[PDB]
């Protein structure tokens, strides 16, 4: 293996622009390169060869360049039909080794998370899977550092979120965070939180409810 | 043009072996070596393997060494795929590819598909309501929905009154829990003030288990 | 060679069906296995046939349709496979035999009338057609399924059995109806049925008759190098699974080493090289294209090698039938373009009637001959050349004077490599052709076509089998009432057209293109020296002396002499002064010796030397 | 400038054919006619051949008539030479020159020349081996430090006096006939009494057909 | 073809001193000559073009002429840097042939030898490859008498002379007498002998030490 360094994970951008990420190597594989789109839920298709050459069918706002390990994938103008995780990849040494992935994301206006705790239901009440949802939807950007909390403390180790694959229309975010406890861990506290923070509003806002507020 | 054809994805336990068909047409099949490459979900590639029609040579991992083998048919210009034994590090979406120049890179992929690598059996969803309670709603357009806990295999079929209003409606990427079981969750937002008469009817069928679910929302007091 | 290649000309009627018989029997004389289809169509009952009798194995399929022969000599046939298909469901179709009930009181009018194919053995895929031969008999007591692959049942079979005649039975000495024809020679063997269990191929009841399981058409002992013809391949009287490996790896870095063992692939068999017309191949094939990003490059010894380009492998002009034209028959007014000074077209090359007169519904111009001067640098062509049409105002073939050779690697109706007919023209003007890879040469219903006899066919073929097809034209007799042939100084009369730019190979001289008698070297004035037949001028400077000449080689340094003045090693008829620099110093104002010797100038500037004992240095 | 460069040459088997070079700068050759003069090393010159790229008419030298094919890319701007059916007495130092004025038909303006030093690859180098070194028994007043380049053919010499940086004075005792072709000329420095033990005495020849850096010195 | 000599190829002088060059041509050539110079290590540079005219960016201590066949390439003033060998040939036909190529010295006081030897160790003592390393110095000139002092045995064939390229301290050189036979010899007899004699010694200089010193 030779570490294949693609910068960012992920960026977001508007129609037209030139937009360069590499993928630098750990070692000097300077020639024989790879470089490839997939779709989300489709097969992924070539786009350089050799970091230098355009293959047939690849439009024209595509360049290949970059030499040595600085290998440089640019497109020029970015179009709607160009949103897709992009992969390095070299063939120079045995066994062949594929980047990791990078998302590409339209920059636009941020927006606010729709912030909503979730009691529990009367069939969970026989269920005993204290399943709490922590739920955020139609903001931008990507990241949003959420967590959860027991009674001033957090809570970790066994809760899960969701993220969606974003919209083209709007591009706005949804996440259903799942704390999942039992039934006894359920009726041991009071006040179960929410840890949202988010930059596409400012202030660090908790929405939560409690055993009795139920 | 060149397409490919791709077969054999289903489930299997953890330790046992299954078989692997690609499908090739439209193009002369004596000149191209299709290899294998693989995926894992919400992760990188990964190269697996390579081979002529010439000498049916598996060309493969280090990594892999002595694990997968390659059987073509060049008569039905046809490969297969063998398995092996693994707890459930290769349950990855399988592609079948050929090598384009005579090296080792790639243009055409096949659609492919994934393994599981499971000894757990199929299990019909847990129904729960995603419902806000009657004060913790929106202030004008609310947003609920239902819970889609606990089924297997996938994929599911959500739809709201068979579809009927896709204004706000979130269905969402599922994930896999840690006791092993895949779950996702399911949402639309509405106007809050046609919930005091309009009530949506999440319907969930799962062709696999072939079991739908019927269920509406209800913001219940405490 | 024991390997060949068949035709593709699907019920379609020949072009010189006179003539069409003869094409057969250059082209299936003595050969075993077929590339390509066993195509038997239009056969009068006066074809003696017996040159088949050598045909072990098709590859593809075989077709026999609209004869009118009794019996086909089709015997040795052991196997067919099936690559192709007709009409993508039958690989054996016999159609449409004897005659469609006509106007013609004939006793045997013709019509297979028996099986008689003995040494079939095994189908591998396929359907099996028989309709509309009132001729046949002994054809519905077949079992096709041990014909059939047991591991490849598509069994499609459509025999109509309509009959017009009355069939007694088959020999008695078969084991039951099973039967060729009905000669006692002419029994239905088994390797199926009469085979049961894990035993796939047996050559009787017991165990030990059971085959090796690489064996298609039989076996004789049990081992797999005692066998018939074998199913996957056949290497050297053993028959692998694949051929052996062209490469040894390191098993651990998998490091390229150069195995000598292993061979490459052509069709059924497994052999070292490629044959003559093919390409070897970087997995090991022998194929008719290079594949993608792969160039066909000028190999060392001229078997040639697609092997890959490190930059991209460039524009080269697609001809017809590849990559951008894979349905258009002709050449239009639009395509035309695309041949702006290509030189080795890969595709071939069609000259329809409606190539000239151009349709204005699918609107194209009718072609300007004008047009044509874009095929002027064309060395090679891999496809195949249909000409059909051709302007009245060219008596002549000369777009083509620079073409070399024809590799005709796609064949016309799979067959045919250079297509002359319906035009009147006297000569062709080939005057670079000396190559015709594979395929075979057709000429026929032309005017005023004379010369062809004249050309010396030896010269440009690369089997013992592909010869020419002459008829239909003008008269030998009437070629001489000319008064014209080749000329004097051909070598054994061996001409392209009529003249002194004709010749195959010339007896003297070269002067451009132009084989003379003799060259300027002591009689006239514009003096060449000779190059091995090669006829060049100076640099215009052998002053002919009466008797000699003054500079041998175009370089104006070597014969004898100077004429007017010499800048030596050279010789000039003015010393000339430049002012382009390239380094700062012109050639200063040369004064001239008595001896012609330009000589310069001894001070810098100011004082002296511009020839004339003046001025004209500048500063 | 004009400025040229000769590379590519060196050791090949007799009989060999490669493709040499000589790159323009400055000028074309479209107007300029190059050469190539081999020199038998420390002995007499000897013009090759001769090229106008715009034809590409040859001439030759009889030893090297119809063998050695001269070749340009003025495409390139890139004057080649392809050589073949490497000879006996071959062993010669390669120039690329011009004729750059149509009276200026002189050679001053070249390139550097890689030495193409041709024969049948005698693998064996140098030999260099320790003494005692003092100071006590001079007859006279002098002794000696050095490392001579023996068992070699033919000559790459990396005969370093810390790492090149005393470039003072590599003598000579011009290469003589050994068993296999092998050859002895000097590295070993004549010396003063000055420069005894001030530097080591560092030699590691990198002799091309073997590389043999013996890791030692002489010293005396 | 065309025969150009050079009388002699080398000779000695000294710092500010005339030069007289024969190049003799051999046939009806008449002009058409051009002189030229390479340092070791060097390009032929270019010393006279048009047999009279020497070449710019060059200083004018030179002299051309034209006499017959014999045409004198002339220096007024010998420098030590000017300092190579020289050169003479034509351009009247092709071939453009070349003179033998003549040289000039700079000029000392016939002299003596030095005081120097370099025998290996013992991995260099055991089959066949003897240096009888005899290193000289500030001898003059390289013309010498042949005689042989070595080990009281008759030396017909053990020559490897040598002359060096001319540092001129007292014009040095570094002639070369050695012996080789059985190498086996760290136990018979670890030296050689060596002696070198020419011209004018008045001083007869070798160096070859004695058993026992490594
Ligand atoms: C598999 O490949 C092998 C080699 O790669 C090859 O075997 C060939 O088999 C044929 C048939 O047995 C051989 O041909 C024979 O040659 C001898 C020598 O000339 C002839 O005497 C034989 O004559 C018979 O057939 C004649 C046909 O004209 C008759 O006139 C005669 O009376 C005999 O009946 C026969 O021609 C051939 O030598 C070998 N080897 C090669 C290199 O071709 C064949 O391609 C495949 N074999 C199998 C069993 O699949
Ligand atoms: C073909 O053969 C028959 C006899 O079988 C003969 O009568 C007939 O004339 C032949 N055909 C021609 C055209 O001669
Ligand atoms: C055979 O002939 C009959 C009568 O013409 C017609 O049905 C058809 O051609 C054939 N039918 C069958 C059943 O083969
Ligand atoms: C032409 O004939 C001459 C006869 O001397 C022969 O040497 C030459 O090779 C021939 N050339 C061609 C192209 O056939
Ligand atoms: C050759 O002779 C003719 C007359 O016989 C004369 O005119 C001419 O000058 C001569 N010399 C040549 C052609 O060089
Ligand atoms: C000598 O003459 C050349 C051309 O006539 C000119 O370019 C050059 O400058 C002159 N020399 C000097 C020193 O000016």
């Amino acid at each position: 293996d030779i570490q294949m360094t693609q910068s960012p994970s992920s960026l977001s951008a508007s129609v037209g622009d030139r937009v360069t990420i590499t993928c630098k190597a750990s070692q000097d594989v300077s020639i024989g390169v790879a470089w490839y789109q997939q779709k989300p839920g489709k097969a992924p298709k070539l786009l350089i060869y050799s970091a230098s050459y355009r293959y047939t069918g690849v439009p024209s706002r595509f360049s290949g360049s970059g030499s040595g390990t600085d290998f440089t994938l640019t497109i020029s103008s970015l179009q709607p039909e160009d949103f897709a995780t992009y992969y390095c990849q070299q063939y120079y040494i045995y066994p062949y080794t594929f980047g990791q992935g990078t998302k590409v994301e339209i920059k636009r206006t941020v927006a606010a998370p729709s912030v909503f705790i979730f009691p529990p239901s009367d069939e969970q009440l026989k269920s005993g899977t204290a399943s709490v949802v922590c739920l955020l939807n139609n903001f931008y950007p990507r990241e949003a550092k959420v967590q959860w909390k027991v009674d001033n403390a957090l809570q970790s180790g066994n809760s899960q979120e969701s993220v969606t694959e974003q919209d083209s229309k709007d591009s706005t975010y949804s996440l259903s965070s799942t704390l999942t406890l039992s039934k006894a861990d359920y009726e041991k506290h009071k006040v179960y939180a929410c840890e949202v923070t988010h930059q596409g509003l400012s202030s660090p806002v908790t929405k939560s409810f409690n055993r009795g507020e139920c | 043009e060149v397409q490919l054809v791709e077969s054999g994805g289903g489930l299997v336990q953890p330790g046992g072996s299954l078989r692997l068909s690609c499908a090739a047409s439209g193009f002369t099949f004596t000149d191209y070596t299709m290899d294998w490459v693989r995926q894992a979900p919400g992760k990188g590639l990964e190269w697996v393997a390579d081979v002529n029609p010439n000498s049916g040579g598996s060309i493969y991992n280090q990594r892999f060494k002595g694990r997968f083998t390659l059987s073509v048919d060049r008569s039905k210009n046809t490969l297969y795929l063998q398995m092996n034994s693994l707890r459930a590090e290769d349950t990855a979406v399988y592609y079948c590819a050929r090598n384009l120049g005579p090296s080792f890179y790639f243009d055409y992929w096949g659609q492919g598909t994934l393994v599981t690598v499971s000894s757990a059996s199929t299990k019909g969803p847990s129904v729960f309501p995603l419902a806000p309670s009657s004060k913790s709603t929106s202030g004008g357009t609310a947003a609920l929905g239902c819970l889609v806990k606990d089924y297997f295999p996938e994929p599911v079929t959500v739809s709201w009154n068979s579809g009927a209003l896709t204004s706000g409606v979130h269905t969402f990427p599922a994930v896999l829990q840690s006791s092993g079981l895949y779950s996702l969750s399911s949402v639309v937002t509405v106007p809050s003030s046609s919930l005091g008469t309009q009530t949506y009817i999440c319907n969930v069928n799962h062709k696999p288990s072939n079991t739908k679910v019927d269920k509406k929302v209800e913001p219940k007091s405490c | 060679t024991q390997v060949c290649t068949g035709t593709d000309m699907k019920l379609r009627l020949p072009a010189s069906p006179e003539t069409h018989l003869d094409m057969l029997r250059h082209l299936y004389q003595g050969c075993q296995v077929v590339q390509g289809n066993l195509e038997l169509t239009y056969l009068p009952t006066n074809a003696s046939l017996s040159f088949l009798q050598d045909i072990q194995e098709v590859q593809g399929y075989v077709l026999i349709a609209h004869n009118q022969v009794r019996q086909v000599p089709l015997q040795r046939l052991r196997i067919v496979r099936g690559t192709q298909l007709f009409e993508d469901n039958y690989a054996l179709a016999v159609l449409d035999n004897g005659d469609p009930l006509n106007n013609t009181t004939g006793a045997s009018p013709g019509g297979l009338r028996e099986l008689q194919l003995r040494s079939l053995t095994e189908i591998l895929k396929g359907g099996v057609l028989i309709q509309r031969n009132p001729q046949l008999c002994y054809q519905d007591t077949i079992l096709w399924k041990d014909i059939f692959h047991k591991n490849n049942q598509l069994a499609l079979t459509l025999i109509d059995t309509n009959r017009s005649r009355a069939c007694h039975p088959c020999s008695p000495m078969c084991k039951g109806s099973r039967c060729w024809g009905e000669s006692s020679e002419d029994c239905q063997s088994l390797t199926r049925t009469v085979c049961a269990g894990g035993c796939a191929r047996c050559k009787g009841p017991l165990p030990t008759d059971c085959c090796h399981e690489q064996c298609a058409a039989g076996c004789t002992g049990p081992k797999h190098s005692d066998c018939l013809a074998c199913l996957h391949f056949n290497h050297s009287g053993i028959c692998e699974l694949h051929c052996p490996a062209l490469v040894t790896y390191n098993t651990d870095t998998f490091e390229s080493m150069p195995n000598p063992e292993g061979r490459y692939t052509f069709g059924a068999s497994c052999v070292t090289a490629c044959p003559y017309n093919y390409l070897s191949t970087d997995v090991g094939s022998c194929t008719l294209v290079c594949p993608l990003h792969n160039q066909e490059v000028t190999a060392e010894d001229g078997t040639q090698r697609c092997e890959k380009c490190s930059k991209p492998c460039a524009r080269v002009c697609y001809g017809l039938g590849m990559e951008h034209l894979r349905e258009v028959r002709a050449v239009t007014s639009a395509n035309i373009q695309e041949f702006a000074g290509c030189k080795k077209i890969f595709g071939s090359l069609a000259f329809l009637p409606e190539s000239f007169d151009g349709d204005p519904a699918s609107n194209t111009a009718p072609l300007q001959p004008e047009q044509l001067q874009v095929f002027e640098t064309l060395e090679e062509i891999t496809g195949y050349l249909y000409i059909s049409a051709w302007p009245d105002s060219l008596p002549d073939l000369s777009v083509f004077q620079n073409l070399q050779v024809i590799r005709g690697r796609i064949l016309h109706n799979g067959a045919y490599s250079l297509t002359l007919q319906g035009l009147g023209i006297s000569w062709l003007g080939l005057r670079s052709l000396r190559e015709l890879g594979s395929g075979l040469a057709l000429i026929h219903h032309n005017t005023h076509l004379c010369f062809v006899h004249t050309v010396p066919w030896d010269q440009l073929f690369r089997n013992p089998h592909q010869a020419l097809l002459h008829t239909a034209n003008r008269p030998e007799d009437e070629c001489v009432g000319e008064g014209l042939a080749c000329h004097q100084l051909c070598a054994r009369g061996h001409c392209w057209g009529p003249g002194p730019t004709q010749c195959v190979n010339c007896s003297q001289f070269l002067r451009g293109q132009e084989c003379v008698e003799e060259c300027r070297v002591l009689q006239g004035l514009p003096r060449e020296y000779v190059n091995a037949r090669h006829c060049l001028p100076c640099h215009p400077e052998c002053q002919p002396q009466n008797g000699s000449v003054t500079c041998f080689g175009p370089e104006a340094d070597q014969c004898v002499a100077c004429a007017h003045y010499k800048d030596p090693p050279f010789c000039v008829a003015r010393c000339p002064s430049g002012v382009k620099p390239d380094l700062s110093y012109m050639p200063i104002w040369k004064f001239p010796d008595e001896e012609g010797a330009c000589q310069p100038c001894p001070i810098n500037c100011t004082h002296s030397c511009v020839d004339l004992d003046d001025k004209g240095c500048p500063a």
